RNA sequence: AUACACAUUUUUUGGCAGGACGGGAAGAGGAGACGUCGCGACCCUCGCAGAGUCGUUCUUGACUUGGUCGCUUGAUGUUUCUUCUUCCCGUUC
């Protein structure tokens, strides 16, 4: 498995921000992250490239569709410094 | 003593706090691209070996007389000039995107000496002159505002349209 | 609540006319009967027709092997 | 079950490959009357550079061998 | 090594406050702190310094300095900074 | 089950045309061979762009990935 | 090959958004390792405003590679 | 790539956006984790502070020191 | 055995065009995804259609403030990725 | 030329990079010289 | 005095500090200026050779000398050759050479320096011959020649420079052509090792810690010793 | 066989890589990964006005083509 | 001292299509959404700590979980529609 996959599995239970290939941004609490980067997310606030913002309860996006994630800084301590 | 490339190569080089990048200058003395502190810099020179990678320049605690001799540095955003003896400013400074200048505790005497700061196009947002004799002279604040309206924050005070208008009135 | 491959298999047996939505193409969609498929979802489709949406016209193509990569959404009509 | 290997490493230079047969006969006569027997003999070269040797080797050879290529060479 | 400042105009945005603080306190020595952890403004900024003499010198020299309209109050921090 | 691979094998040695995903190009020619990854070889090929004959290409190879579909003609 | 943990979503109405700015709504029937999905009572939401019941009970299949994301309408 | 570890690096994305951050780790797919990463678009203008980010190797174009 | 079958399938498959190209040292023209074309001789190939091409002449099409003009250049030693290949044509 | 000597002593052969280097160095030297010669002409 | 002097900022690796001149790039550009691929590196060099002759580059041009692409190319190439020339011979007075060439250009070249016993006098600017010197002179005031000499002056001059500078560098031209043929006739491993060498030469100190200073020159019983008993070393205590 | 190995042979070679995005790259190959990820030094880079960069690593799939020296 | 990294989530792709310049102001015939981060403040708020607890030992392992108003001409992208003259300050020849 990937070390970044290991981190992303540590990110579960926290609030993360996701940008997809379309450019929409989904911020919310990450329920679950598979090895394939498929992520289950809660109480998501979404901001579209147009600027419109929506709220949604449960969202699950495919791994391949994700451009990038931002995870809280709490994890930065360890154990990936090694 | 002199700021020379041999010095340019090996000072404590790192990243600012602010994550501003740089590579410092200390074989035995005065530094650049980080902590140009406490090595008795008389005249700035040999900035070329800086070769551009620097956001900030902490010149403080040297014996600098004037601020000329700046090669073209696109990256330099912040100059921390404190605790020197800057009497004058060059004028053709124009290092594009120099957003911040720290002249604190120097020896700039006259309003007219401040004129060259107007050249900084629209980038010099932050300028601090506090600790200079020129600050005591009458209508110092208003003259800096009318001379360099590019400044957004002066002496860590923010400009404000009120004293902009007063600067226009005089 | 059935896997998609079994869904396609019931399209195969029923021989229903099938409409495929292609990838990144809204303008045209393809239609016809599924006579067979493989693991890569490449489909031999009989009496296939190209359907430009932009009243709708279309081009009769006869028998076709459509590659599965284009496939966005397989349906019945 | 023998291991196959390469034995032909020769790339005929353009200037050499341009030579006609009459040219080649003449070159052999001029080179101390070189006589050949057998089928498919490549044309003689007249310069170390027509052999496609690295610069190292070239420097080294010249150094190693002084003057014109001999008829046998 | 770390100085606790308070009594500052909180109306200034976080990043401009941090850049002006680093600017002002660079005259005494290298400031190691990149960002205010406390994310509450209201003056309560901590400034971490690589050497201790620069912290003491900053404390004595910049007491009650007018900074964004207000005279800043400077003291030594109660605990050591995590980065130290 | 009649799979695309057997249908295509039966389509070998027959006049075909292939519409790529771009639709910027169609190719009509005899289907010489196709591999397990479904790359396409045609002969006597003719290129139809925008439904009009662009020209006669001849023996042609089509990258599998570009193929939208193939039909028999 | 991993299987998506979509069991929590089974027999729930969901709004799938798909490449080409397409959007469909339907009850999650089945899935596979490939993330290909069977959707019952599928309804296409065209860009205009109307919606067409493509597969009320006949059900449709959506290739997982085209599935941009999936929203749960229910809880 | 292991030499580049811990450095401040500039990645160019597939969409033309430029990201800059410390390279903490990589993987096979070239998925990168970037600490204190910020985004620049046009060249400063339109800079945002993202923080800790993963980037997907499918999106990455190139990286520079 | 497996290696053998792979090389053989390659030989009688569509690849036979690029195999034939290398053995005959014949020129072939390649329509790429950049809307540029490469006429050259095939020095080496790969299952991905990665190629080493010699005596490359690439032709392309450019639009200006008047009539479209075709532009072309010569690249003697060119190595090419395998996904850029739309089509490889072999012709007299 | 061949023996790389100026009078009696044959000097060690140097590699190209060094020869060229020193030639450019001598170049700047000659530049300095030309400058000084100039200012001098203007002062004398 | 010159502690920050670096040759690698003046010479590329393929030039090897004046050993060769890198013309592959120009084969790309120059070769493309032909809108085909029938032209090989070696055939391109064969083209360049024309410019060693005093008349060939003028009367047997690769392309029509009034072609745009061609004249542009020729400009770029000329500039390159000249800078390379003075780059590889710092010690010679550049200004002297420049002025020499310029005066040769004005006093001879543009004055009917090219003469044929049959066609008379050729003109670089109009690309035409002339019966006698008389009609040649009264043609140098005509509206045609005024136009041409007024439009194609820079190009003609650049062409000329390419000519004379390439002549002065004949040894380097030959040296490189040779290099080309060699590398070309290499194998994979060979070409690789050679490249390694050029690289090392490029990124190596100009003075090694291991150089000389002041090293000036002037001007049987084989089986018998085993039989003897030395198969086993004996010892007296 | 595998051409990527042929690229592995190409260390310390000066090349001009055209990329699928249209970008031009010029530099000396330090190494290429088997992914065909290419690490180069002393690179001038032209995005579709040249930026000069000490080291550049490129993801292999982005590479359109690489133009090698004719001396090779 | 003793094989593999071209068939759905990553790399073998759905991609392709005196003269000029800037700035700032005035006078005559660029503005409207929708967002996202900033200059000031009549305001809010009032303090030393990723945070909070415990086992063991002089330092670690476990378990839970700026916000608002103006701009009095702040900065920035989606997305529809339709320049001249004068004065000042910089670069170049």
């Amino acid at each position: 498995n990937g070390i970044p996959v290991k981190l992303l599995n540590e990110a579960q239970g926290h609030i993360v921000s996701l940008e997809l290939t379309t450019g929409a941004t989904y911020r919310g609490k990450l329920v679950e992250s598979e090895d394939s980067m498929n992520v289950q997310l809660r109480d998501v606030i979404a901001t579209e490239p147009q600027g419109a913002v929506t709220h949604m309860d449960q969202i699950f996006v495919r791994g391949s569709q994700i451009k990038f994630i931002v995870v809280p800084d709490l994890l930065k301590n360890a154990p990936l410094f090694k | 003593m002199k700021f020379t490339p041999s010095i340019v190569i090996d000072a404590p080089q790192y990243y600012v706090d602010h994550f501003n990048g740089k590579y410092n200058v200390d074989k035995c003395v005065i530094l650049r691209d980080l902590q140009l502190e406490t090595d008795s810099e008389s005249m700035p020179s040999s900035l070329k070996h800086l070769t551009k990678p620097t956001h900030i320049l902490d010149l403080t605690n040297n014996d600098l007389i004037m601020i000329p001799d700046l090669s073209r540095r696109d990256d330099i955003h912040t100059l921390l000039l404190g605790r020197n003896n800057i009497v004058e400013v060059d004028g053709r400074l124009l290092p594009m995107n120099v957003q911040n200048l720290t002249l604190s505790n120097n020896s700039i005497r006259r309003f007219e000496d401040l004129q060259r700061l107007r050249r900084a196009p629209r980038t010099l947002k932050n300028l601090t002159l506090i600790g200079n004799q020129v600050c005591h002279l009458a209508n110092y604040r208003e003259h800096v505002l009318r001379l360099v309206p590019h400044l957004e924050t002066l002496d860590f005070q923010n400009v404000t349209a009120e004293e902009r208008k007063s600067a226009m009135s005089f | 609540m059935v896997p998609p491959i079994n869904c396609i298999f019931n399209f195969l047996q029923q021989q229903t006319p099938v409409t495929i939505w292609l990838f990144e193409q809204i303008g045209i969609r393809i239609k016809g009967k599924i006579v067979g498929f493989d693991e890569f979802m490449n489909v031999v489709i009989d009496e296939a027709v190209e359907i430009p949406v932009n009243v709708e016209k279309g081009t009769p193509l006869g028998k076709i092997l459509l590659k599965g990569d284009n496939i966005t959404l397989i349906t019945s009509a | 079950e023998l291991e196959p290997f390469q034995k032909n490493f020769y790339i005929e230079s353009e200037t050499v490959s341009s030579m006609s047969e009459m040219e080649v006969e003449e070159l052999r006569l001029s080179l101390d009357n070189i006589k050949i027997k057998g089928t498919g003999c490549p044309k003689p070269v007249t310069k170390w550079s027509q052999l496609g040797l690295s610069t190292d080797t070239m420097v080294l050879i010249t150094k190693l061998h002084f003057g014109s290529l001999t008829p046998i060479q | 090594n770390t100085l606790y400042v308070s009594q500052l105009n909180e109306k200034i945005n976080m990043q401009r406050l941090r850049v002006n603080l680093f600017l002002l306190f660079a005259t005494f020595g290298e400031v190691l702190k990149v960002s205010m952890n406390f994310k509450k403004q209201r003056g309560q900024a901590f400034i971490t310094m690589r050497t201790i003499d620069q912290a003491s010198l900053a404390q004595i020299s910049l007491n009650g300095e007018r900074f964004f309209g207000k005279p800043l109050k400077v003291e030594f921090s109660k605990s050591e900074t995590k980065t130290l | 089950p009649v799979n695309p691979k057997p249908f295509l094998k039966g389509l070998v040695n027959h006049r075909v045309g292939v519409k790529l995903k771009f639709n910027s190009t169609e190719y009509r020619g005899t289907l010489v061979s196709t591999d397990n990854y479904f790359n396409l070889q045609l002969n006597e090929a003719e290129e139809f762009v925008a439904g009009v004959s662009h020209g006669t290409l001849g023996e042609i190879f089509i990258r599998c990935n570009n193929v939208l579909y193939i039909r028999e003609l | 090959v991993s299987t998506p943990e979509l069991k929590k979503y089974m027999d729930k109405k969901i709004l799938l958004n798909i490449n080409g700015s397409r959007k469909v709504a339907g009850i999650l029937r089945g899935y596979d390792i490939f993330l290909n999905v069977v959707l019952d009572d599928a309804m296409e939401i065209n860009g205009e405003d109307p919606a067409n019941n493509h597969q009320l009970g006949l059900q449709t299949v959506i290739r997982g590679n085209s599935i941009i994301s999936l929203e749960a309408l229910d809880a | 790539l292991a030499n580049l570890i811990d450095y401040k690096l500039r990645v160019l994305t597939q969409d033309g956006r430029v990201y800059i951050g410390q390279l903490m780790a990589f993987d096979k797919h070239m998925n990168l984790v970037l600490n204190e990463c910020i985004e620049e678009r046009v060249p400063k203008v339109e800079k945002r502070v993202l923080g800790l980010t993963i980037l997907r190797g499918e999106q990455i174009l190139s990286t520079v020191v | 055995e497996l290696e053998e079958l792979e090389e053989f399938e390659f030989k009688h498959g569509p690849m036979s065009l690029i195999n034939d190209a290398m053995v005959t040292r014949t020129p072939v023209i390649i329509s790429l995804r950049n809307n540029h074309k490469i006429i050259a001789r095939v020095k080496a190939f790969d299952r991905h259609c990665n190629m080493v091409l010699e005596n490359v002449k690439e032709l392309w099409t450019e639009k200006k403030g008047k009539n479209v003009i075709n532009r072309e250049r010569f690249i003697s030693k060119l190595f090419l990725r395998g996904d850029s290949v739309i089509v490889v044509l072999k012709t007299p | 030329i061949a023996e790389n000597k100026i009078y009696k002593f044959k000097k060690v052969k140097r590699k190209r990079k060094q020869i060229i280097l020193q030639q450019h160095e001598i170049n700047i030297f000659l530049r300095d010289y030309q400058e000084k010669q100039q200012t001098f002409n203007k002062i004398n | 005095r010159a502690r920050d002097l670096d040759l690698n900022e003046i010479f590329t690796r393929d030039e090897q500090y004046g050993e060769y001149m890198e013309l592959e790039q120009f084969h790309s550009l120059w070769l493309n200026v032909i809108k085909r691929g029938d032209c090989s590196l070696l055939q391109f060099l064969d083209i360049l050779e024309l410019f060693l002759d005093d008349e060939k580059y003028l009367l047997t041009p690769p392309m029509d000398r009034k072609n745009d692409r061609y004249m542009a190319f020729l400009l770029k190439l000329s500039k390159y050759v000249e800078t390379f020339f003075f780059k590889s011979y710092a010690l010679l007075d550049a200004a002297a050479v420049e002025n020499l060439i310029k005066s040769d250009f004005e006093h001879s070249y543009c004055r009917g320096s090219l003469r044929s016993e049959a066609k008379g006098i050729y003109c670089p600017f109009c690309s035409r011959w002339f019966k006698t010197s008389s009609v040649f002179e009264s043609h140098l005031v005509g509206k045609i020649h005024k136009k041409n000499e007024s439009k194609r002056r820079n190009f003609v001059y650049s062409e000329y420079k390419l000519h004379r500078y390439l002549k002065y560098l004949n040894d380097e031209f030959s040296r490189t052509r040779s290099f080309v043929e060699r590398k070309l006739a290499f194998t994979a491993n060979e070409r690789m090792a050679e490249m390694d060498i050029l690289t090392q030469k490029y990124e190596a100190p100009a003075y090694d810690s291991t150089e000389k200073e002041g090293a000036e020159q002037v001007d049987m019983p084989y089986w018998l010793y085993k039989l003897h008993g030395l198969d086993r070393e004996y010892r007296c205590e | 066989m595998k051409l990527v190995n042929f690229l592995k042979k190409l260390r310390n070679e000066q090349v001009t890589i055209e990329l699928k995005n249209g970008t031009t790259v010029w530099g000396t190959l330090q190494s290429v990964s088997p992914q065909m990820n290419a690490i180069l030094t002393d690179v001038k880079l032209t995005l579709p006005n040249i930026a000069s960069l000490q080291y550049i690593n490129i993801r292999g799939n982005t590479i359109r083509q690489i133009i090698l020296p004719d001396s090779l």
